[PDB]
């Protein structure tokens, strides 16, 4: 499974 | 412009809007309408008048406007607050009320006095 | 009673001491306050109400309030509270009618006396 | 840090997280919650000086209150024409009774 | 911070129904549950984020927007009378770490088949009893509303003019009158505790307050009864000793005895005169 | 407790026509 | 910015013996940027069906591909593939040697 | 032994038609089982593995969504990382990033780590300890501000010491008969006199997995860390890898020369020599 | 991805902890569990937050949970109860999205009331005077012990409400109350609340009325205006006192002449 | 229970002081009658 | 502890700070800056006094600290909370003023009456 957290921009 | 008219006779409390004369006039007490053929002989409403017999401070008191038929209260130009004591048997004590009173006192004893004055002359 | 309308003075009663006071709805930080149309004094951000002093000696008459628009539309008080009125029962006519007897018999015995 | 002071029905209450000590001025009474001190009525012009200390942080540092109450159990109106009229209408009936020793003398 | 547009609601069945939530902490997810005794929470829909979106478990009836990030808006086409219940509104972030649901304050909606039905409370005061008085030494007000609908009523205490918290025991929720069958009005009652010797102090005023939501100034009336708007319904009474010496005696006392205290100057101030006046007419013709 | 001031008001009611009659009298028997 | 150069090998799936079907692969890895072009070659001309791996980098951001087609080696024919990458001035072909 | 379990993100931006290339790709050790497209027709999440295609409808449904998040946020990272460095609007540029974590024999978390990168270049990365951010230069310093605001190195480490062990483990369980293989390499060597006098011999290694293996030449105990040449490892097209290395000796010394190969699927390393 | 709180209502006293069960299962890799608090006014309070991979319990002022893994357990724990503690707490849990449905699921709500300890009972009922605006008389029957508890009545013109709990901060004390009400001339305090279990020597007043008028002395409280009167009678008094001396003396010189 | 003004410690002072004028008086002319 | 001194006058109230005698003063009320403005006629502030005008009991009760400059203001650890019923021409006096005017008027009245009483019995 992929990362399923907040995501955030750089 | 020109004031409500209040007047206190007991326990009776009449109030005159005398604006608009001529026209029907409708009456709102706590935005509740008042004043209309309802059940009840306390509150009566005629041309300009308004009587309310046995009036209780603590429900009767607040706000009081008076508007023609037909039209919205807040098209009324003025309010009032009313917030009395009402008494079946309440002399009032102002300054005229008092010196009238001490007046009539001092004439009365005077003329007694004189009188007896003459009397006792007349007899001794 | 609505704020759209110019109607904007208010009554604030009910209190501990005796003191009536009046309340303007605009949220302006100057607030001037006329009684029968005529300017009466002013009050700042800190204080929000004028005092027209106890209940006992009968407020009456005309108030309007101004912040930074137009004058508020006139707002009367009338109140009548009986702080001299005596119920004139049994007890008062009685006291009165035993003082009055007893004065007048003074009065009498000494113009008797003093009586040549 | 100020030692929070309230305002129930007619009485006025002092509240800490702990034992309060009486400094100076009004004892009052205990409630037997430890944290509360009764003034009494607020009329009677309750006035002291209390300290106490904290619980949820700042527990070594001290803090103090003074609660001074003014209500004019005792004040009265007083117009300096009034007290003036008072006062000779006074001299103006010890004058008439002076005049009438002096009239009762010949 | 979430805020609903409305906290209380009655309309009429058939009429379009808006429902707002609006949030500033820039959250993705959004969600809108409705609220039923016995049910728990039932999701309607939620919105991952901006326009798009996803049926709940009981979609039936209902229709939302997202075009906005900060706004999720909630229809009821044509409302009905099983409609009627307490809709919330949530927003979190995504995922599952750290991250729970922000809800509002909620909306109570009340959907009726006719408006003629909207009755605003009568509300009534009722001092305390003198043998409590003198078993416990304390007092209790009880204040009773009675045949409102709907029960959308707030209840408060006043004294002295100042709202109060201390002493006061509301009903949780507005029971029906009577709950065998449809179409019942509401009662709610509440209680406030205070010492004997505040009560029978008779300068002391107490006053409870309802606060009333009902029909908008947007409705149409053709009753002859008032239209039952939102308003204010109170009740008030001074405080009352039966029994001893209170200060309006006192102050009746003190005028009677002023007013008797002046006679007898008058009475007095005369007779100085006129003695002075027969002792002045004696000396004029003694010389 | 008695603070009702009618009795106060009685008893100086009765206290003065005392003393005025006392005073006459001694005044009158004296001078 | 910087540009690398991609690395090529040429091969078979399994050992190559004349007359059965195998499978011809081009391997390259270590490019950047991602954009490159890569052809399989019977006797100098493009083959139509060919299959590409998807796109991957390793530990340095450097990527890397695999294409593959099959085929029958035979004693008589020649196999190549042909890449061009913007970091080469001209076309690099490599031949297909059995040894290798 | 140990298991890993990797993910690899490329966006790819065109500066003159559409939005940029997206590509991704899911690894568990040396085999792919996953892969995602932006320029294919299903766009979803598709399949790469036998073991994976057990995995229900709701499992492709939530990595399709959690995907194009990833590239969602990729074309806002482009757009952004274009005005930070004050480049023109006409170049194509390039982000890249890879996360994924470590478990040993026992299954249980090893180490883990997430890095990104723009044109090739490193940007910002998580350090060992998965608690605080490394930046390479000044540009990744706001970044690196900004996220250390919003607390995303405790979500980053929420999923990589938590979710990521629990879904190898599933994984590592449903595929057990390919995922836990080993396979020895099949080995041989061979001679190619160069033109009368020099020879190279070359020592293969055929369908071995996984790809980790060593290879090396010996001169009777002579370690050759020159003077031989070994090409990377290469995938075969099937699942296993080749290799070989080979060396240039005189003629009539190959007996002298031995070519040794370690596998973790040989018991014992092996050793080679000419016929 | 479901949760269960087997047990509806749940009964604590005052200063003591109490503990409020809920069980879930799931099979994704990655959740949250987390827990709300809804009192009278009906919003959603949040409380508490654990997700499934971090060491020891989640702690937050007077919550605290009991999250066992192993039989998928988070129990809410909730030290030193007070009286505003009673309200309806619900447990819910969210989902990564791929193990398993993405959006929370709530649980059915168990309900919490605090008792408060009452050290002196003092059962009685009580008659309100008339209001002189509704025909209702309203009977109170206050200060039973907290497991005394009433019950509705049969009739449909008498309404009961259930007990609730005061607090007086004024004098630290708490009690326990109910009300009821009717329309009818047989309504009496006596039998208004037969049909519940009352306890034994329960006060019931006798009809007449008693007085304390030092009770009523002690709220005696004055104004400026009544001290103002004071002081007016008093110069009244003394001036007309002096007015009279000087009159009896005038009278006196002259009719000794 | 807070009279201010109100004591009646006042009124009856008044009384005292007119009550021992009255009772000096008083026993001031029952001297001088039997005297 | 030097309490604070309080002086009410009418609708004038004027508060001292006890334990600041070599320093400028700074004073807050109910957490707000209040004095030291030299405007808001009102209110004013001179070395150690700070005086209200017009002082309104239900907006101007409540706490109030003092502490020199260059401190921020919860330093402090003494407080005064101030409830005060101002009123004008509103003078406070005891009963005991009331029984000592009663009584040094009566006796200055006799005395006058004795003396005159003497003065002219001889004449
Ligand atoms: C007597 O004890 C109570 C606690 O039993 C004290 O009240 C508590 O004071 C703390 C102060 O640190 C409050 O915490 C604060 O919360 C706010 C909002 O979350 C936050 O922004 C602050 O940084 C701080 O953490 C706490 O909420 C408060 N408790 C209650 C129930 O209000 C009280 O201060 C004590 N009395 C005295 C005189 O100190
Ligand atoms: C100077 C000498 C000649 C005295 C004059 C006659 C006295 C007998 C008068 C003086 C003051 C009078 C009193 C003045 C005031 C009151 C208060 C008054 O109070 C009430 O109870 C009435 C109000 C109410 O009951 O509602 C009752 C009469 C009384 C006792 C009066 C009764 C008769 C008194 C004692
Ligand atoms: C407030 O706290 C202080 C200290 O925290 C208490 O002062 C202590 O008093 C004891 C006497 O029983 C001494 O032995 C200590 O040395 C004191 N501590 C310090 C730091 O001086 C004080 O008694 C507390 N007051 C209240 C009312 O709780
Ligand atoms: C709620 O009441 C409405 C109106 O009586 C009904 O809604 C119907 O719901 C069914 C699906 O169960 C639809 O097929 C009908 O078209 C609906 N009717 C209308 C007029 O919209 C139904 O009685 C109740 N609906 C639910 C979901 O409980
Ligand atoms: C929405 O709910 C919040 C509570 O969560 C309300 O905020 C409370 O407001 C009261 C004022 O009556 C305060 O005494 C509380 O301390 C507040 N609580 C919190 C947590 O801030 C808020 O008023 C509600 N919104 C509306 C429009 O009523
Ligand atoms: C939350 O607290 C409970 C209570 O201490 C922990 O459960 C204990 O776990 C230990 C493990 O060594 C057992 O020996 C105890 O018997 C458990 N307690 C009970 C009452 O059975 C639990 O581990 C804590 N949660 C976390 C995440 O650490
Ligand atoms: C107050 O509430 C209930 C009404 O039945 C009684 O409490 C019961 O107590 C027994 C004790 O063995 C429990 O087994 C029951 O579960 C309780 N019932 C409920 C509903 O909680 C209690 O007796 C009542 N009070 C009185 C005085 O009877
Ligand atoms: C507020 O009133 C004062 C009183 O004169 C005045 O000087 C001041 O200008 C007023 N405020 C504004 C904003 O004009
Ligand atoms: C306010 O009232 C005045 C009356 O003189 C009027 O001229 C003015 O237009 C009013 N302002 C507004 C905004 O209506
Ligand atoms: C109202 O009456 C209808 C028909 O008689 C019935 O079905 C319905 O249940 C009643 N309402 C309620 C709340 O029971
Ligand atoms: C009882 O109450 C109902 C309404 O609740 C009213 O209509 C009825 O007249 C009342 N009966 C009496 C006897 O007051
Ligand atoms: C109601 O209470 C009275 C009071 O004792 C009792 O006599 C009567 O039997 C009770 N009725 C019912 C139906 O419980």
């Amino acid at each position: 499974g992929v990362y399923d957290g907040r995501e955030h921009t750089v | 412009q020109t004031p409500y008219k209040v007047s206190i006779s007991g326990t009776t409390v009449i109030l005159t809007c005398p604006q608009y004369p001529g026209s029907e006039i409708l009456w709102q007490h706590n935005d509740k309408n008042i004043g209309g053929d309802e059940d009840d002989k306390n509150i009566g409403s005629d041309e300009d008048h308004l009587s309310l017999k046995e009036f209780s401070e603590l429900e009767q008191s607040g706000y009081y406007v008076c508007y023609p038929r037909g039209s919205k209260p807040e098209d009324a130009n003025f309010y009032l607050y009313l917030r009395a004591r009402v008494c079946e048997n309440c002399m009032e004590m102002d300054v005229m009320s008092v010196a009238t009173i001490v007046i009539v006192d001092i004439c009365i004893t005077g003329g007694l006095l004189l009188l007896v004055y003459y009397w006792s002359k007349n007899r001794k | 009673q609505s704020i759209k309308g110019n109607h904007l003075v208010k009554v604030y009663d009910y209190q501990e001491d005796g003191s009536v006071l009046l309340t303007c709805d605009a949220e302006a930080k100057n607030i001037t306050w006329f009684k029968d149309g005529k300017m009466i004094g002013f009050l700042t951000e800190d204080k929000k109400k004028w005092n027209l002093g106890s209940n006992a000696k009968d407020p009456r008459g005309m108030y309007q309030c101004k912040g930074s628009q137009n004058k508020s539309k006139p707002l009367q008080v009338y109140y009548r509270m009986c702080q001299n009125c005596i119920e004139l029962n049994a007890a008062t006519i009685s006291g009165f009618l035993f003082a009055e007897i007893v004065s007048i018999f003074v009065l009498a015995v000494g113009v008797y006396f003093i009586a040549g | 840090f100020k030692i929070p002071i309230e305002e129930l029905e007619d009485r006025v209450f002092v509240n800490c997280n702990t034992s309060i000590t009486w400094v100076e001025g009004t004892v009052g009474t205990l409630l037997s919650d430890i944290t509360r001190l009764d003034l009494g009525k607020r009329i009677l012009d309750p006035r002291g000086i209390y300290r106490c200390n904290g619980t949820d942080i700042y527990k070594d540092k001290e803090s103090t209150v003074q609660v001074h109450y003014r209500m004019c159990q005792s004040c009265v109106e007083l117009d300096p024409a009034t007290v003036a009229g008072i006062i000779v209408t006074d001299v103006i009936a010890t004058l008439l009774l002076a005049l009438g020793v002096f009239c009762f003398a010949g | 911070k979430v805020t609903q547009s409305s906290r209380y609601l009655v309309k009429r069945t058939g009429e379009k129904v808006f429902l707002e939530c609006v949030q500033d902490m820039d959250h993705e997810n959004m969600f809108w549950y409705r609220q039923d005794p016995g049910l728990g929470l039932r999701l309607i829909y939620f919105s991952y984020d901006v326009k798009m979106k996803e049926k709940g478990d009981i979609p039936e009836g209902y229709s939302v927007s997202r075009e906005k990030k900060e706004r999720f808006s909630l229809i009821l086409e044509s409302a009905s009378t099983n409609q009627t219940s307490m809709y919330l509104c949530a927003s979190s972030f995504t995922g599952p770490y750290n991250s729970p649901l922000h809800f509002g304050n909620g909306t109570r909606l009340t959907v009726t088949e006719d408006l003629n039905k909207v009755f605003p409370p009568e509300v009534a005061v009722f001092e305390p009893s003198e043998a409590e008085i003198s078993h416990t030494q304390k007092a209790t007000l009880v204040c009773l509303a009675t045949g409102f609908f709907p029960d959308h009523v707030e209840l408060s205490w006043w004294v002295n003019g100042k709202e109060v918290h201390s002493g006061v025991s509301t009903d949780p929720q507005p029971l029906k009158e009577q709950p065998a069958l449809n179409d019942s009005r509401y009662c709610l009652s509440s209680r406030l505790r205070v010492s004997a010797t505040f009560w029978q102090n008779p300068r002391n005023h107490f006053r409870c307050q309802v606060q009333f939501y009902g029909l908008s100034e947007n409705d149409e009336w053709t009753q002859d009864r008032a239209k039952p708007v939102t308003q204010i319904v109170s009740a008030e009474a001074w405080g009352r000793a039966d029994c001893g010496f209170t200060s309006v005696s006192y102050q009746q006392g003190v005028l009677s005895a002023t007013i008797l205290y002046e006679i007898l100057l008058g009475k007095a101030t005369l007779y100085a005169v006129l003695v002075s006046a027969l002792v002045l007419m004696a000396m004029v013709k003694r010389k | 407790g008695l603070l009702d001031p009618k009795l106060c008001y009685l008893l100086d009611g009765i206290l003065f026509i005392y003393g005025v009659i006392l005073t006459a009298l001694f005044l009158r028997v004296k001078f | 910015m910087i540009q690398r150069t991609p690395k090529i090998q040429v091969y078979s799936r399994h050992p190559a013996e004349n007359g059965k079907s195998n499978f011809l692969n081009c391997y390259v890895s270590g490019f950047h940027p991602s954009d490159i072009e890569v052809d399989l070659l019977k006797n100098g001309e493009r083959i139509e069906k060919v299959e590409h791996s998807d796109l991957s980098f390793s530990k340095d951001w450097s990527f890397y591909l695999l294409y593959y087609t099959e085929f029958t080696p035979t004693e008589k024919d020649e196999y190549a593939c042909r890449v061009n990458h913007v970091t080469l001035s001209q076309p690099k072909i490599v031949k297909w040697d059995r040894d290798m | 032994g140990s298991h890993s379990m990797r993910y690899f993100f490329t966006s790819v931006s065109r500066p003159g038609r559409g939005e940029p290339r997206f590509i991704a790709v899911g690894y568990v050790d040396d085999t792919q089982f996953v892969r995602f497209d932006s320029d294919a027709a299903s766009q979803r999440m598709e399949p790469r593995a036998p073991w994976i295609e057990q995995e229900g409808p709701e499992y492709w449904d939530g990595e399709t969504r959690k995907v194009k998040a990833h590239s969602q946020t990729h074309r806002v990272d482009l757009g952004t990382l274009r005005g930070y460095y004050n480049q023109s609007e006409a170049g194509s540029h390039t982000v890249q990033r890879m996360y994924g974590c470590d478990v040993g024999s026992d299954w249980r978390f090893l180490r883990g780590y997430h890095q990104y990168a723009y044109d090739g270049k490193d940007y910002i990365a998580l350090k060992e300890d998965l608690r605080s951010w490394t930046a390479a230069d000044m540009a990744a310093q706001t970044t690196k501000h900004k996220w250390e605001a919003a607390h995303v190195a405790e979500q980053l480490r929420a999923y990589l010491e938590g979710t990521c062990v629990e879904w190898l483990r599933r994984y590592l369980e449903n595929g057990k008969e390919t995922l836990q293989r080993t396979d020895a390499p099949k080995t041989h060597m061979t001679h190619h006199a160069v033109s009368d006098h020099e020879a190279t011999l070359r020592c293969w290694a055929l369908s071995f997995y996984p790809a980790e293996i060593t290879l090396t030449w010996q001169r009777d105990g002579e370690d050759q860390t020159q003077d031989t040449e070994l090409v990377e490892t290469r995938p075969a097209g099937d699942g296993t890898f080749q290799k070989w290395a080979a060396v240039v000796v005189p003629s009539g010394q190959e007996q002298r020369y031995t070519c040794h190969v370690q596998h973790e699927g040989l018991p014992k390393p092996l050793t080679l020599r000419w016929e | 991805q479901k949760i269960t709180q087997t047990q509806p209502g749940m009964f604590v006293q005052e200063k003591e902890a109490v503990t409020l069960d809920c069980t879930y299962d799931t099979s994704d890799p990655s959740y949250g569990l987390f827990w709300y608090k809804q009192p009278s006014s009906g919003e959603m309070i949040f409380l508490i937050y654990q997700g499934s991979y971090d060491q020891q319990n989640a702690t937050e002022g007077r919550y605290s949970l009991n999250f066992q893994k192993a039989r998928k357990s988070a129990n809410l724990v909730i030290s030193a109860s007070q009286l505003g503690d009673s309200a309806m707490y619900f447990c819910a849990m969210r989902g990564g999205g791929s193990g398993g449905s993405y959006i929370p699921t709530f649980g059915r709500g168990t309900s919490l009331i605090v008792h408060p300890n009452i050290q002196n009972p003092d059962p009685a009922v009580y008659q309100l005077r008339d209001s002189k605006s509704s025909d209702k008389s309203v009977c109170l029957f206050t200060d039973f012990d907290s497991q005394t508890n009433v019950s509705q009545s049969k009739d449909s013109d008498v309404y009961i409400t259930d007990k609730t709990v005061l607090d007086m901060r004024s004098m630290d004390f708490k009690s326990n109350s109910a009300v009821a009400w009717s329309n009818k001339s047989d309504f009496a305090c006596a039998n208004a609340f037969n049909n519940s279990i009352i306890p034994e020597d329960t006060f019931f007043p006798s009809p007449e009325s008693s007085c304390d008028v030092k009770l009523v002395e002690k709220s005696f409280e004055t104004d400026t205006n009544l001290n103002f009167q004071n002081l007016s009678v008093i110069g009244f008094r003394i001036l007309l006192l002096k007015v009279a001396g000087f009159n009896l003396l005038m009278t006196l010189r002259l009719w000794s002449s």
